[PDB]
RNA sequence: CUGGUAGUUAUGGCGAGAAGGUCACACCCGUUCCCAUACCGAACACGGUAGUUAAGCUUCUCUGCGCCAAUGGUAGUUGGGGGCUUCCCCCUGCGAGAGUAGGUCGCUGCCGGG
RNA sequence: CUGGGGCGGUCGCCUCCUAAAGAGUAACGGAGGCGCCCAAAGGUUCCCUCAGAAUGGAUGGAAAUCAUUCGCAGAGUGUAAAGGCACAAGGGAGCUUGACUGCGAGACUGACAAGUCGAGCAGGGACGAAAGUCGGGCUUAGUGAUCCGGUGGUUCCGCAUGG
RNA sequence: GUCAUGGAGGUAGAGCACUGUUUGGACUAGGGGCCCUUCUCGGGUUACCGAAUUCAGAUAAACUCCGAAUGCCAUGUACUU
C-alpha cells in the first residue's frame, strides 16, 4: 500500500440509535467520539440509520 | 489516370545454398525478414541479410512456416 | 444477376482451358445442364435460360443456377481509336469450361425436366448435354 | 475467475531472456531457477545442450542458512567454487525470467564474487 | 476482518457439506470487489470527475484509477485517450471491510431492494450489485456535493456456477 | 518543422545540423553531442 | 520416480476422462524488512509452512477437433509431334492439389535430489 | 510523349497486379500513394498483449467506463500498398540523445551520374547488475546535380616584402 | 552441355484456411406488413425484408491452407566439349 496517497484507514464503530448495536469496520470520516464497546481499543464512532438488523424487510 | 509505378527494386537471393561467400556479401534482399538471420549472418536496417564471416551459404528450415540462411566455415 | 459490388471494375478477359474445377456433378437437382465446349455466358443468356425453363414447368419444381456473372467485360464507342486507357464496364459473364453443369432442375417429371433443359440450351451460345443424377 | 499460472508467465519471460542470452563451450550460460522454498543454479552448455559444474540449496554441503538471500548467496558461492574447480570463468547469467532484484541478484552479487565474471 | 473471521469460522465448514466439495480449496471465496464510477459527463467538463474521483475515494478508503477512454465515438462526442471513469479494486481485509458495510449499513439507505436477483449473475460465479445513487453511503455527505452521478460495484468470486456463488453472498449477509 | 543547427557551447562551432516542430519546440533544443574538436561529449544548444 | 534445463516441422498441440503428493513442485499463510502497484502484497518482492491436492505440475487412457501421411489415379507441364483450333489430341519424361488406406495422445539428451 | 497532329491527359519518386514460381520486362494497360512527420512516434532496460462477441451491471442509448469467459490475431504497426511482426517490429513505464565523430573488409544495384547494405576498428558516450544493444524510426516514398551567391570555421595560398 | 546433389522463388494446377464475389437449404436475432388495450414497448401472425450461424455447393490478375513442370543460382573428386 503506498503511502501519502489514499486517505487514512483508520478503524471505527458503526452503531444504529433504534436497535443499538455495535461492530468495528475501517473507515473514513471518523468524526472523532468515544466508543463504550471496547474501550481499552478505543476508537472512533458514527451514527447511523437503521441497519439490516433493524430494517424490517432483511429482519 | 493510372500509367505509374516504381523501379523494380532487384529482391531476392544475392548467392546460392553451397556457394562460398567473403564476409559481408549480401545473401538475400528482403521486405521483412522473408528469411531469417542465421549463424554468422546479420540483418541490415532494410532486412538485407548478409555474411558476418567467410564461409558457405546455407538456407535451412527454422521451426515448420519460418526459415534462416546461416554462413559455416 | 449482376455482383452487388466489385473490388476492381475493370478484369483481365481471363482463358477457359481445361474441364471445369468444380460443379461437374449434379448436386441440387434431378436433371441438369452441362457445357459440352467452353464459352461466356452473358446474365442476359442466363436469364433468358431461366424464364425458358420455369414457364415450361408453370412455377412446378425447384431450378438451381449453378452459375454466376462474376467477370466485368469492357467495349469502346463505335469512332474510337485505340489507347486513351481501357473501356468502361458494358456487361457481366461467367465463362463456363467445358464439363460444368449450368442449371439444374428437379420436382418435374423426366419427360418435363427433358424439355425445359432443350428450351433453354436453345438460349445459350454453348454446345449442352442433359445428364441426370 | 482463473488463477495465473506463476511458472507459465516466468517461463514465457525466461524465453524473451534467452532470446539474447545462450551459452557457448568458450562462455556458459549460469541458469537460476527459484522456488517458494529453496533456490537452484546451473552453468549450462546450449551449443551442446550439456550442464557443467551446478549447485542447489538443499545438497548436502553447505546446508545452513539464517533468511531465503543468505541460503541463495551461499548457492552463488559454492556453484562459483564448483565451476572454478571444473575451470570456467567467463560466464553470462540468465536470470531465468525472475527479476534481478532479491534472492537471483543475491545469487549472482555471491557469484560475482568469487572467481566468476561478468 | 468482522466478515472475513465469520467466513473462516462457520461458513467454509456449511458451504462445503452443502455441496460435498472434496477438499477445502474448492470452497467459493471472494477474490476482489472492483468499484466503477462510469463518469462519461467528463468529456465535456473535466472538473466533474475531479469530484466523482473524489467522493469514490471516500467510499474505498482508497484513491481510484481514472480509466481512460478505448476507441473513439462520434455518438458519445468521444476520442481515443480522455478520462472516463474511475476503477478501484478492493482486496484482503480492507475490501471484507467495504462488503460488510454494503450489507450492513449501506443498502438499507436505499428507498427499499428485492434482493439477490437471479438475474443480476453474469452466468460464470460473479455477482455486480447495481448501485442508483452515491448519497446511499454513509461517508459521502450528500448535503456537500453536487452531481449524483452513480456507482458499479462487482463482486469476482472464485465459485464455478451462480447457485455456488449465490449461497456464498447470502451467507456472507447479502440479501 | 524546420532545419535547426546545434552550436557547439565550447568549441564554438556547429557541426550537428537537426530538424525540430517550432511549435511544439520553440524554446532552443540542447542536446550532449561528441564535439570532434574536444574529442568529448559538450552540451549542443540550437542558434 | 520427480525437479531443473535443452534439442526436435503439433506424430509433440487442443479437448475429454482418471489417478497421484512433505521427496520435490505448487497453490497456500503473512506484509516487519529489501522491493512493488498509473488504485490494489492480485501481480512483482520479501518472510513463513497451519491447511490442500481443488487447480497448475506429473503419470495413465482416448482419435472428437487439429496435425502427419502413403500407393494408385487425375490436373498441370519440359521436350517431340498432330489437328477443325474461345481451344483440343498423341508420344516421352516429370508430376501435384484434393480425396484416401494408414499414423499420432510424442521422441531424444545433460544436471540435481529419490 | 501521342495508334497522324491538335484538343485532353501525362512527365520525378514509392507500393501492388500485368510479370509467364530467380532477377529484369512494354502499352495514353489495371489500382493506389509521395514532395512529409515524430524531442518521441529515436536509444536502452524492464514489464506487457490485441480485435470482436456473449453474459451481468447507475447515469447510459446498438455503441463510453467496470467484471468474467471465449478469442493466432479476426487488432495494431505516424502515413499508400506489399512483404514482415504476438521471443513481437504491437502496448506501458524508468533513465537517456548512438537522430554520435573519424571510418570501413566486403557485397548489392548499375551505361554513367547516383543509389543500397555492411561486419569490424578507433574516439568518446546512453541504457543495463551483466550479456549486450544503440551511427534514428518494422521495411521500402518524403526529393534536385553543376555553376553562382550568402553564413560559420580554418596549424592552406597571399602576384617584390609585411599585411 | 549433361549427370548427381543442395538451394531460392509462389506461376500452372488446385483449394477455400484468409480477403472479395456467390447459389440453395436449415436455423434465428431484429426490422416491415396486419388487428389489439398500445407509446405498435411485447404477443397471436408470418417464405414482405434481413444481420449473424451452420450444412451443402461455386468463384478470383491485383484470394492462398497448398503447389508442380520448367527455368534460375551454386557444388562436384563425374563424363563430354
Ligand atoms: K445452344
Ligand atoms: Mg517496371
Ligand atoms: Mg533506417
Ligand atoms: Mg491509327
Ligand atoms: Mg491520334
Ligand atoms: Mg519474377
Ligand atoms: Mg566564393
Ligand atoms: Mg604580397
Ligand atoms: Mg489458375
Ligand atoms: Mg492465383
Amino acid at each position: 500500500m503506498k503511502t501519502g496517497i489514499h486517505p487514512e484507514y483508520r478503524p471505527v464503530v458503526f452503531v444504529d440509535t433504534s436497535t443499538d448495536f455495535k461492530f468495528l469496520s475501517g473507515s473514513t470520516k471518523s468524526s472523532s467520539e468515544t466508543i463504550k464497546w471496547e474501550d481499552g481499543n478505543e476508537y472512533p464512532l458514527l451514527r447511523v440509520e437503521i441497519s439490516s438488523d433493524s430494517h424490517p424487510f432483511y429482519t | 489516370s493510372n500509367g505509374r509505378d516504381s523501379e523494380s527494386k532487384r529482391l531476392g537471393a544475392k548467392r546460392a545454398d553451397g556457394q562460398f561467400v567473403t564476409g559481408g556479401s549480401i545473401l538475400y534482399r528482403q521486405r521483412g525478414t522473408k528469411i531469417y538471420p542465421g549463424t554468422n549472418v546479420g540483418r541490415g536496417g532494410d532486412d538485407t541479410l548478409f555474411a558476418k564471416t567467410d564461409g558457405v551459404v546455407r538456407f535451412e528450415r527454422m521451426g515448420r512456416d519460418k526459415k534462416k540462411v546461416s554462413v559455416y566455415p | 444477376l449482376v455482383p452487388k459490388r466489385v473490388k476492381y471494375r475493370r478484369e483481365f478477359r481471363g482463358n477457359m482451358r481445361g474441364r471445369a474445377k468444380g460443379g461437374t456433378e449434379v448436386a441440387f437437382g434431378e436433371y441438369g445442364l452441362q457445357a459440352v465446349e467452353a464459352s461466356w455466358i452473358t446474365n442476359r443468356q442466363i436469364e433468358a435460360a431461366r424464364i425458358a425453363m420455369t414457364r415450361y414447368m408453370k412455377r412446378g419444381g425447384k431450378v438451381w443456377i449453378k452459375i454466376f456473372p462474376h467477370k466485368s467485360y469492357t467495349s469502346k464507342p463505335i469512332g474510337v481509336r485505340m489507347g486513351k486507357g481501357k473501356g468502361a464496364p458494358e456487361g457481366w459473364v461467367s465463362p463456363v469450361k467445358r464439363g460444368k453443369i449450368m442449371f439444374e432442375i428437379a420436382g418435374v417429371p423426366e419427360d418435363v425436366a427433358r424439355e425445359a433443359l432443350r428450351l433453354a440450351a436453345h438460349k445459350l451460345p454453348v454446345k449442352t448435354k442433359i445428364v441426370k443424377r | 475467475i482463473t488463477k495465473i499460472d506463476k511458472n507459465k508467465v516466468r517461463k514465457k519471460r525466461h524465453a524473451r531472456v534467452r532470446s539474447k542470452i545462450s551459452g557457448t563451450e568458450s562462455r556458459p550460460r549460469l541458469n537460476v531457477f527459484r522456488s517458494n522454498k529453496n533456490i537452484y543454479a546451473q552453468i549450462i552448455d546450449d551449443v551442446n545442450g550439456v550442464t557443467l559444474a551446478s549447485a542447489s540449496n538443499l545438497d548436502k554441503d553447505f546446508g545452513s542458512a539464517e533468511s531465503k538471500v543468505d541460503a541463495a548467496s551461499k548457492v552463488g558461492e559454492l556453484v562459483a567454487k564448483r565451476a572454478s574447480e571444473k575451470g570456467i570463468t567467463s560466464v553470462t547469467f540468465d536470470r531465468g525470467g525472475y527479476l534481478y532484484h532479491g534472492r537471483v541478484k543475491a545469487l549472482a552479487e555471491a557469484a560475482r564474487e568469487n572467481g566468476l565474471e561478468f | 476482518n468482522r466478515l472475513k473471521d465469520q467466513y473462516l469460522k462457520e461458513i467454509v465448514p456449511a458451504l462445503m457439506s452443502k455441496f460435498n466439495y472434496d477438499s477445502v480449496m474448492e470452497v467459493p471465496k471472494i477474490d476482489k470487489i472492483v468499484i466503477n464510477t462510469g463518469v462519461g459527463d467528463a468529456t465535456a467538463n473535466a472538473k466533474v470527475l475531479d469530484s466523482a474521483v473524489e467522493e469514490l475515494a471516500l467510499i474505498t478508503g482508497q484513491k481510484p484509477v481514472i480509466t481512460k477512454a478505448k476507441n473513439s465515438i462520434a455518438g458519445f462526442r468521444l476520442r481515443e485517450g480522455m478520462p472516463i471513469g474511475a476503477k478501484v479494486t478492493l482486496r484482503g481485509e480492507r475490501m471484507y471491510d467495504f462488503l460488510d458495510k454494503l450489507v450492513t449499513v449501506s443498502l438499507p439507505r436505499v428507498r427499499d431492494f428485492r434482493g439477490v436477483s437471479k438475474k443480476a449473475f453474469d452466468g460464470r460465479g460473479n455477482y455486480t450489485l447495481g448501485v442508483r445513487e452515491q448519497l446511499i453511503f454513509p461517508e459521502i455527505d450528500y448535503d456537500q456535493v453536487s452531481k449524483v452521478r452513480g456507482m458499479d460495484v462487482v463482486i469476482v468470486t472464485t465459485a464455478k456456477s451462480d447457485e455456488e456463488s449465490h449461497e456464498l453472498l447470502t451467507q456472507l449477509g447479502m440479501p | 518543422r524546420v532545419n535547426i543547427t546545434l552550436e557547439c557551447t565550447e568549441c564554438g562551432d556547429r557541426n550537428y545540423i537537426t530538424t525540430k516542430n517550432k511549435r511544439e519546440n520553440p524554446e532552443r533544443i540542447e542536446l550532449k553531442k561528441y564535439c570532434p574538436r574536444l574529442r568529448r561529449v559538450t552540451l549542443h544548444r540550437e542558434t
